[PDB]
Formats: structure tokens, C-alpha cells, sequence
DNA sequence: AATGTAGTCTGTTAAAAACACAACATT
DNA sequence: AATGTTGTGTTTTTAACAGACTACATT
């Protein structure tokens, strides 16, 4: 099931700044890579953070 | 119940406090035309909310926006309106 | 300046808002606050709507012209707070 | 020289719905502001749509 | 060094405004 | 018969929205 960047971030053990999370997506640091569906990104509910 | 209450001594809501200011306003109005009231009420409620939330987040715009549930751009715009740039 | 609640003196509504929030912020025991703008707004909209509709003796058209919002908007705002 | 809402509207570059025209009066969007002369409005020939 | 923020941008879209029209009421 | 209201559609415009990003701050 897919989630918004906001939703996904708020579920994480340590929710971070939305701008930080975006910078990560842009840096291919979220897997599977969230996609821009119009105005916003869509994260896999269980998407993960990775090293750069 | 209503989380927003002004210590009237009892705990009467802000909803009631709004009704009273308007009853006084409508009375004070000497048949002058009223083209825009929503804004009059809104600007009177926004300016303090902002000043309060901003004080609470110790100046953090980002946090203040997250708290109010409005976009960061929106908070910035709202501040610039009431000369809090 | 034109909006004052008879506190007996004439203190603005701007001050009355600051006090309810000071009490709210204190009551909040470090709980996360996802949406406050709406909390404040719904608390200010519901009475405003009820005051004008009373003043216009139920005229939606006039009430809308007075508040400075579109008739459709007033209708929508009323339906929100179950005044439809 | 004064005209009826109907007359005035029909003269305009883009005549609109009469309901819309009567709405403009109500919303103070017509200058000089037309007034009900008895049971109905009198738009002055010089009347123009304002913001 | 990793993450957070003010400020200044972009484009997307939900919401408001504006316009319709069909009833029927008031003038 | 012109004008006003409510109820309900559309079309058009405005404003909130997510995000891009860089210099600097906090951690």
C-alpha cells in the first residue's frame, strides 16, 4: 500500500524534517524509490532508508 | 470538551467569546455598509494565533507550520501579511 | 480595533484569543499537535456563521454578501457545522 | 438618461444573464450604482462594470 | 559529518469564486 | 412581469499545496 512522504515520515522510528526526507528521495536514499505522482511523492508504506 | 477556553471565575469557550465581540460590533455599526466581515474576524484571530504559536516554537517557522497544520509557505505568507516577516 | 468583548472594560478579541491558547498550550502535556489552525478556525467559524444568519434573519444570500464570501462558500461552511 | 436593467444589459459589448446583472447591482459591481426606482432598477446610460 | 531551517523559487491542484439555471416567493 | 431567494449544477480563477534548493545552523 502506498503513502505520502508526510505519512511515511511520521511512521518512521525517528521522523525527520520533511525537507531532509525530500533531499533523500532526490539522492536515491529511499527504497523502493518513491515516484512523483503529480504534486507529490508516493512511498511504499514499508520503504526504507539506505546509505548514499 | 472544547479544548479552547478563556478563564471567565469559570471556563467559557472561545466560541462564546467570539459571539459577544460580534454582538457589540453589530450594535456599534451605525448602519454602515459591511462588505467584508469574514476577514475582519479572521485577521483578528490569525494575528494572535501566529504570535502565540511563534512564541511557543521559540521562532521556528518550520515547527510552527507543522503544529498549525498549514504549509510552511502558507505560514510565511500569513506572517508577512501581519508584518512579522 | 472594532472587535471588543466587554471584560467592566473593552478588551479586544485579539487578546481573548491569546488567553485561550495560553491555557491550551499549558493543558497540552507535550502531546504532538498535527492540526491547530483548524481547531481555532472551527471554534471561530461556527459562532460567526450563527451570528450573521441570526442577523440576516436566515437570508443566506445577504449573510454571504455581509461576510464577503461566495454564497456557495457560506452554504458549504454551514453544511460543515451541521446548519444545512 | 436612464435605462432598465434589460435595456442597459442588451447595449453592453457582451450582454450577460439578467440574474447575473441583478447580482452585480447587489454586489456593488455597477457604476454609478443603479437604484430600485419603485419596484425595479434604473441603470443610468453611462453605467459600467467595476471591480 | 548528519540532519534541520530560513528564504526564495517552481509547478500542481483543491478550493473559492463566478457564473449558470430551474424552481418558487416577493415586489 | 421584474426582481429576489434557495438549491443545484458547471466553468474560471485564486490560493494552498508539495517540493527544489542553497547557505547557514544545530546536532
Amino acid at each position: 500500500m502506498y503513502l505520502t512522504l508526510q505519512e511515511w515520515n511520521a511512521r518512521q522510528r525517528r521522523p525527520r524534517s520533511l525537507e531532509t526526507v525530500r533531499r533523500w528521495v532526490r539522492e536515491s536514499r529511499i527504497f523502493p524509490p518513491p515516484v512523483k505522482d503529480g504534486r507529490e511523492y508516493l512511498f511504499h508504506e514499508s520503504a526504507v532508508k539506505v546509505d548514499l | 470538551s472544547d479544548v479552547l477556553t478563556v478563564s471567565t471565575v469559570t471556563q467559557k469557550p472561545l466560541r462564546d467569546s467570539v459571539k459577544q465581540a460580534l454582538k457589540n460590533y453589530f450594535a456599534q455599526l451605525n448602519g454602515q455598509d459591511v462588505n467584508d466581515l469574514y476577514e475582519l474576524v479572521l485577521a483578528e484571530v490569525e494575528q494572535p494565533l501566529l504570535d502565540m504559536v511563534m512564541q511557543y516554537t521559540r521562532g521556528n517557522q518550520t515547527r510552527a507550520a507543522l503544529m498549525m497544520g498549514i504549509n510552511r509557505g502558507t505560514l510565511r505568507k500569513k506572517l508577512k501579511k501581519y508584518g512579522m516577516n
